[PDB]
């Protein structure tokens, strides 16, 4: 009843460092399978297991390490990262011999940035910009945008607040951050939210309005020696009141 | 390439049908699938098919063709939260791997009943240090073009939905700092209508 | 063609 | 007329001596066309009639992947049965299984079928309306509600009425020369004295395919099985068959008793009492 | 457990004509369990050159086998197929007759 779950949701590496992608299944399932996705070409495989005890590799093996003790999980092992295995990673899990109807379910995924020099690593600026004069005085509506700019590696997630409390009830948020610079491949990334409310909504200034940024960084763990704060895991907000004009 | 599917990206406004196909290569294959991904997160599971002829379940309608080798998944009455790549994943046996295809990303568009083109510039509440130029009510056929100079950020259109007036509404957001820059050329790169509203 | 979903009793 | 495609599986557990026994075995109508066997050279699935040679590396590879899978099943419903009829490790136990489909003269789907053996007796079948299971007793009720509860019926109802029949099909248009042949039976007509007052009638039938075959013994229209010898068909090993029937005559009768082959290959259903 | 003891048929695969080769058949057939002993006897020697076919089953899910080899029969050569099976309590030599 929890399917495939798998850990952690993000993570930051530098080229070198080991780490193990955890993943799990409740399904008493023999076969499970671990891909890397990439723009440019699809689903690939990198190991797989066809029950306890045992693993075979996929089409993309090398630097990958796997093993499986247990039915129940199946963890993914990179011992020394390179920056080519930054990816999506995705676990996913069949009945194999096991079972019922033979359809494979995948976990949510591990996105993963390897990169040379972890000083590339920077949270998020966040602005809210109010609605134009002249929108609410050609539709009588409302729009707030949200920039959250300058941030590395693209790992966010961003929530408008009201008034306390979250809304989804009139927002549409960049389904991918952009690239500041396409020339690197160390590049900042920057999103943008919208926020669309009646006039009269925006009109009050009872109204307080919030663009929340979770931003995915370094861990306590992490040395850091720069006079820059460590850009560890943190939220950075952006606000604006509502306006009598 | 085991499993062939559809190139893209497929545009198809609300109510309308996305028919998608996929050409699988090994005739000895038992076992048909359809995966959803949205951008940004897992393929989830949507339509297994065992036998030639249909299945039905809801706005889904799978169908499959042995014969041919030719796996199919029509939506009938889109919504625009049906925007997706969809993968069709074909396997032989249970100890055989999933094939999958390279995915056909679908786009669903809404109905903007009466379009009202506007670009608006909005001031920062802060401060910060740039501007921001909004795309916005404009058409489902229209599309919104980048970067031809270095500093300019603009972003893809997206479709909000206000639960309320029941007011889809397309927008699209251009910004940028250390240049002249104004809102008036802003799309300039982009084939805008010619009924845009400039605000002076 | 066998069959490719055997399964334990 | 009609045709037929059955795999045949068998494991037999070795106790003290390792893993089991897996042999497994391919038909279409009375010819054998593939085999796997434990024991054997290849770890493969392999050809036995000419026209599956043709069948490329992707057929070969499935198919040996598909019937190692046959066979990790099995080795493991052997410890399973044996918990379930809490019997000793130390006895040799066997798990067969069966299953395809039939087609019409015109070749569309007639019949599919799956059954189970566990040591020779029923254990648990698919029903005739392909959704349904009889489990033969008390231990084989939990294999059905499992089962049941899995959809393995559905799973099972797809491959019968599909693959089964779509493969079938092409089997029976590969080797059209080999399967869609039909060969008349060679009679021949066989008398022994045993005894003065006792004589042997000895009906043959050789050289026919496939099969299936009736030969009858009968005095003046009644038919005669209270005196009758019929041996099991049996293969001469060429692709063909061999029959006999025989009955213990009183001598001095052999004009009014008649012997009745029939058979596939024959026009007329033949009479040959003796010369 | 079920145990049931083979039929044994022994035979040739065309019409026997002396000097002529052809193929011997013992078909064990209707047995169970499937662990088994055939071999084929020439003047009571044990012939090695001897195949036999991928085991299968009836409805009734007895197991059926057949043994074969190539011979040349002569007036004076015996040929005959001796089969083991726990359901012999030693075992059965079968002679072949040239017409059976």
């Amino acid at each position: 009843n929890a399917g495939v779950t798998q850990t952690p949701k993000f993570q930051v590496l530098k080229t070198g460092q080991s780490m193990t992608l955890q993943c799990a299944q409740d399904m008493n399932h023999e076969y499970m399978s671990w891909y890397r996705q990439d723009p440019g070409m699809g689903l690939r495989l990198i190991h797989y297991s066809v029950g306890a005890g045992i693993t075979d590799q996929g089409e993309v093996p090398n630097g990958y390490n796997v093993s499986r003790s247990t039915t129940e999980d199946f963890p993914l092992r990179l011992l020394s990262a390179a920056p080519s295995q930054t990816s999506v990673y995705f676990c996913a899990s069949r009945p194999g011999l096991a079972g019922g109807r033979p359809e494979q379910y995948f976990g949510p995924g591990t996105r993963l940035t390897v990169t040379e020099d972890l000083k590339n690593v920077f949270p998020p600026e966040v602005a809210v910009f109010e609605p134009s004069e002249a929108e609410i005085s050609h539709t009588q509506k409302a729009t707030l945008v949200c920039l959250a700019t300058g941030f590395y590696p693209d790992h966010v997630e961003l929530s408008w607040w009201v008034n306390g409390k979250e809304v989804h009830s009139g927002v549409s948020t960049d389904p991918q951050p952009l690239k500041e610079q396409p020339a690197l491949n160390d590049s900042r990334y920057a999103l943008s939210s919208r926020l669309r409310v009646s006039a009269t909504f925006w009109q009050d200034p009872r109204n307080h309005f919030r663009c929340q940024v979770q931003f995915y960084g370094l861990s306590e763990n992490d040395e850091w020696t720069q006079d820059r704060a460590k850009p560890v895991t943190q939220i950075v907000s952006a606000e604006a009141w509502g306006r009598a004009d | 390439k085991e499993v062939e599917q559809n190139s893209g990206p497929l545009s198809v406004p609300e109510g309308a049908i996305a028919s998608l196909n996929c050409t699988y290569s090994d005739r000895g294959s038992q076992s048909f699938f359809w995966y959803r991904q949205y951008s940004g997160k897992s393929p989830e599971l949507i339509m297994s098919i065992y036998s030639n002829g249909d299945k039905e379940d809801g706005r889904f309608t799978a169908q499959l063709n042995k014969a041919s080798q030719y796996v199919s998944l029509l939506i009938r009455d889109s919504q625009p939260s049906d925007s997706a790549t969809y993968l069709c994943a074909v396997t032989t046996d249970s100890w055989g791997k999933l094939q999958f295809g390279a995915g056909t990303q679908v786009v669903v568009t809404p109905d903007i009943q009466n379009p009202d083109p506007a670009v608006y510039q909005l001031r920062d509440s802060k401060s910060s240090d740039k501007s921001v130029c909004l795309f916005t009510d404009f058409d489902s056929q229209t599309n919104v073009s980048q970067s031809k100079d270095s500093d300019v950020y603009i972003t893809d259109k997206t479709v909000l939905d206000m639960r309320s007036m029941d007011f889809k509404s397309n927008s699209a957001v251009a910004w940028s700092n250390k240049s002249d820059f104004a809102c008036a050329n802003a799309f300039n790169n982009s084939i805008i209508p010619e009924d845009t509203f400039f605000p002076s | 063609l066998g069959y490719g979903f055997v399964n334990y009793i | 007329g009609s045709h037929s495609m059955r795999y045949f599986f068998t494991s037999v557990s070795r106790p003290g001596r390792g893993e089991p026994r897996f042999i497994a075995v391919g038909y279409v109508d009375d010819t054998q066309f593939v085999r796997f066997d434990s024991d054997a050279a290849s770890q493969r699935m392999e050809p036995r009639a000419p026209w599956i040679e043709q069948e490329g590396p992707e057929y070969w590879d499935g198919e040996t992947r598909k019937v190692k899978a046959h066979s990790q099943t099995h080795r493991v419903d052997l410890g399973t049965l044996r918990g379930y009829y809490n019997q000793s490790e130390a006895g040799s136990h066997t798990v067969q299984r069966m299953y395809g489909c039939d087609v019409g003269s015109d070749w569309r789907f007639l019949r599919g079928y799956h059954q189970y053996a566990y040591d020779g007796k029923d254990y648990i079948a698919l029903k005739e309306d392909l959704r349904s299971w009889t489990a033969a007793d008390m231990a084989a009720q939990t294999t059905k509600h499992k089962w049941e509860a899995a959809h393995v019926a559905e799973q099972l109802r797809a491959y019968l009425e599909g693959t089964c029949v779509e493969w079938l099909r092409r089997y029976l248009e590969n080797g059209k020369e080999t399967l869609q042949r039909t060969d008349a039976p060679k009679t021949h007509m066989t008398h022994h004295a045993v005894s003065d007052h006792e004589a042997t009638l000895r009906c043959w039938a050789l050289s026919f395919y496939p099969a299936e075959i009736t030969l009858t013994w009968q005095r003046d229209g009644e038919d005669q099985t209270q005196d009758t010898e019929l041996v099991e068909t049996r293969p001469a090993g060429d692709g063909t068959f061999q029959k006999w029937a025989a009955v213990v005559v009183p001598s001095g009768q052999e004009q009014r008793y008649t012997c009745h082959v029939q058979h596939e290959g024959l026009p007329k259903p033949l009479t040959l009492r003796w010369e | 457990m079920i145990q049931r003891t083979p039929k044994i048929q022994v035979y040739s695969r065309h019409p026997a004509e002396n000097g002529k080769s052809n193929f011997l058949n013992c078909y064990v057939s209707g047995f169970h369990p499937s662990d088994i002993e055939v071999d084929l006897l020439k003047n009571g020697e044990r012939i090695e050159k001897v195949e036999h076919s991928d085991l299968s089953f009836s409805k009734d899910w007895s197991f059926y086998l057949l043994y074969y080899t190539e011979f040349t029969p002569t007036e004076k050569d015996e040929y005959a197929c001796r089969v083991n099976h726990v359901t012999l309590s030693q075992p059965k030599i079968v002679k072949w007759d040239r017409d059976m």
